[PDB]
């Protein structure tokens, strides 16, 4: 039923980067892993939703 | 002949170079190059970096978890990435679509076999069919 | 040759069965199918 | 037996949240009370952490906010780290000297846990009578807001 | 030749989300039937999704495969 | 057979295997068997000691 | 008055190997954890692609497998138990395979606990076990296993 | 002439066919139709 | 022992041939990519427009076609590919068309990509291939496609 009525979508975790800063705890303003935002993410799953 | 390219054929040494623990430069097609890794420790499984450049004090690859597909590895060309040259500059990349004229003075299509030069520089290339070098000027890369 | 007979039953008994639960693994696999009927919309019918 | 359960989040000046609505319901000739408290082994819930470490917090151990089941990936600037290197007890976690000043985080596996923050539709009531010497008094379910 | 002119643009991009709540988060059944033994299953969660506007990063860096879309075989 | 049963596949619903020839020349010697009595025929060529 | 005795599917522990077995196109089964048993094999021909089929039985004449083409994992061989399909069959589900360690009774009432080197089957279908230091073969009832 | 008989399979195997997409283009179509039924209220008895 | 070469429909890129056949009132078909294949026409007569037919067919005593007042876009035609309908048919859905660069297995092991030049079929409509360069004639199961 759910791959039938489903669309194919990309999905991947979510995890804070080790960039934060330890003391204000606020992250980099750019870094590879993650462009400003706070959350990196790991490699993407196909999966259908 | 050129040093910069030493592709690998069979999947059963990739494996073997795996285990071994060296690391490998895997191509894609209208896509970013990747490198492959095996995880050492107890635990043994595939890892994979987006990153290309050598290790440094100022550049650290990173490495994370995938489940890469033995497809992409017997399809794909794969390399030792110690040993791969970034670059040969030369105007047509091999096994690429080039166009020529034949010895009866006859339009022909082909893909390039081999790619040479001599010491002074001066490119030669050979065709798919043809046994004779080829100048730069006299091919002609036919558009997709 | 011998006539075919059921004979004896077999099966041991088992007491305490504990319940099955799905390991977590990040290794791959892969989903079991069933081919069978799919409902879909008539978008022409929808068009009209 | 559970329903309606919700993880809802809030996010503040304070931190981040968790806090959510889980509708359960009783056997029967069971009275719940306020505050009682509920733990489900079977179901785990992922959760996100992340913890800076100095050269104290090396030797003492790095005391977790969340209870531990199990890790799924622990990660650092230097990169992911093995089991060769961590270990994990009465719910703190221990490193080796290498990341005497780095950064460490955590994704995580947690068992699911409750408590009754109120009783709700709290009695119902049957006097059994049929197939019985004798009237029979019987308490229904409960359900509880938890 | 536009160095102080305006420019505007109409543009198509990929529809993105993100997990804002986890709501109905679990659901189970303890399958027996037809089984060697009681199995746990963990039945759908529904999750309320968030679009990504106030900050953008681009579509994930997918592993590709070798193997070519609509291939004979014969 | 398939052609009279043109845009039908019969398939397993569990695993994608369909039916072999093997199983539709066991049945057609069965059909052609079932016919040979039902009209009292001798239909494919055999020589007979009567 | 038996038969001789019966080898156990040898589980495949070096990647290379299982590798080098994929390329020359010999099957392989997968004992996947979550999703039970799947056959994994290499395409014929020239274009060169892995194939699975859950038409999880011995090739027969009047049943044909059919190989649907999937992208299977490095991780999931290293991770999961693979054999040869040529080897792993029903023919013997024995309870104690071996090299398992198995609690056995002695003649004078002392437990021990043994390792089962040598399997084999008579007439009846019985499970003979052979245990190191011992000569006689017990039987499936005598025995008993120690987990964990 | 001769007998029409159904003779052998000519339909090739394909492996991993991919989905259609509606390409986007600012040029004129025209609308396929389908000439069937029509649903309307009686608006002389809405009157009524 | 064979069938004379068959000629491949034309596609039609000059908008200046495309109007003055459409003047002639020769009928012309359009490969739209969004809703499929149609038919264009003027239409007889004095009161001159545009016309439109989805009856995809060749004309045929039994089967006549029937044909819609349409404002057919010039862009339409420019961007979409439009063929004479005298030309285009069923008759030769060829799975390698003409000038169309195909990868042939060369006697010495060799594999090379040429442009085949002309096409034609025999008793049993198999469809030889002629390449450049080469004087016997491929068949289809030995030439491969190169796409991208
Ligand atoms: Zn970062």
């Amino acid at each position: 039923f759910i791959n039938d009525r489903g669309i194919k979508v990309l999905w991947e975790e979510a995890y804070f980067c080790p960039c934060l800063n330890p003391d204000t705890g606020h992250p980099r303003v750019d870094c590879p892993r993650c462009h400003g935002k706070g959350i990196a993410y790991l490699p993407p799953k196909e999966t259908i939703m | 002949p050129i040093q910069d390219a030493k592709p690998i054929d069979d999947i059963v040494d990739i494996m073997t170079y795996l285990k071994n623990g060296k690391v490998l430069r895997v191509k894609q097609d209208n896509q970013g190059d990747i490198l492959v890794r095996m995880s050492p420790g107890k635990h043994k499984f595939t890892e994979v970096s987006r990153d290309l450049d050598k290790e440094s004090f100022y550049y650290k690859r990173h490495w994370v978890l995938y489940n890469v597909s033995v497809n992409s590895l017997i399809t794909f060309d794969v390399y030792l990435d110690e040993e791969y040259s970034e670059t040969t500059k030369v105007k047509y990349p091999k096994d690429t679509i080039v166009e020529y004229t034949r010895e009866d003075q006859e339009k022909d299509v082909a893909m390039i076999k081999e790619i040479l030069t001599d010491n002074n520089g001066n490119y030669f290339y050979a065709l798919i069919g043809e046994t004779m070098l080829f100048d730069e000027n006299k091919l002609n890369k036919v558009k997709d | 040759e011998k006539p075919y007979m059921i004979g004896a039953n077999s099966n041991p008994n088992v007491i305490n069965k504990s319940t099955t639960y799905t390991t977590t693994t990040q290794a791959d696999e892969q989903d079991k199918p069933k081919y069978t009927t799919r409902l879909e919309f008539d978008t022409i019918d929808m068009i009209r | 037996a559970i329903q309606s359960q919700e993880k809802g989040t809030n996010q503040l000046d304070i931190g981040i949240l968790d806090t959510g609505t889980a509708i359960g319901t009783t056997q029967l000739e069971k009275r719940i009370s306020y505050r009682d408290r509920f733990t489900v082994p079977e179901v785990l819930m992922p959760q996100q952490m992340i913890y800076f470490v100095n050269k104290d917090r090396i030797k003492k151990g790095i005391p977790l906010y969340y209870d531990v089941k199990e890790i799924t990936y622990i990660a650092t600037q230097d990169g992911t780290v093995y089991e060769e290197d961590y270990e994990i007890k009465n719910n703190r976690l221990y490193l080796n000297e290498k990341y005497e000043n780095h950064t460490v985080t955590l994704k995580i596996l947690m068992t699911l846990r409750y408590v009754v923050s109120d009783i709700l539709k709290e009695s119902r009531y049957q006097y059994t009578k049929f197939n019985q010497p004798k009237s029979k008094f019987e308490n229904l379910p409960q359900k509880l807001l938890l | 030749k536009y160095e102080n002119h305006t420019v505007t643009l109409k543009i198509l991009m990929t529809l993105r989300y993100v997990v804002s709540d986890i709501l109905k988060e679990s659901r189970y059944q303890y399958t027996k039937f037809n089984q060697p033994k009681s199995k746990f299953e963990n039945l759908p969660q529904k999750l309320l999704l968030k679009r990504e506007d106030v900050i953008v990063l681009q579509d994930p860096y997918k592993v590709n495969d070798g193997i070519e879309e609509d291939l004979e075989i014969q | 057979v398939k052609a009279y049963m043109f845009g039908i596949v019969v398939q397993n619903p569990d695993t994608g295997q369909p039916m072999g020839d093997e199983f539709y020349n066991h049945i057609l010697e069965r059909a052609v068997g079932k016919a040979e009595r039902a009209l009292d025929i001798s239909i494919l060529p055999d020589t007979q000691h009567e």
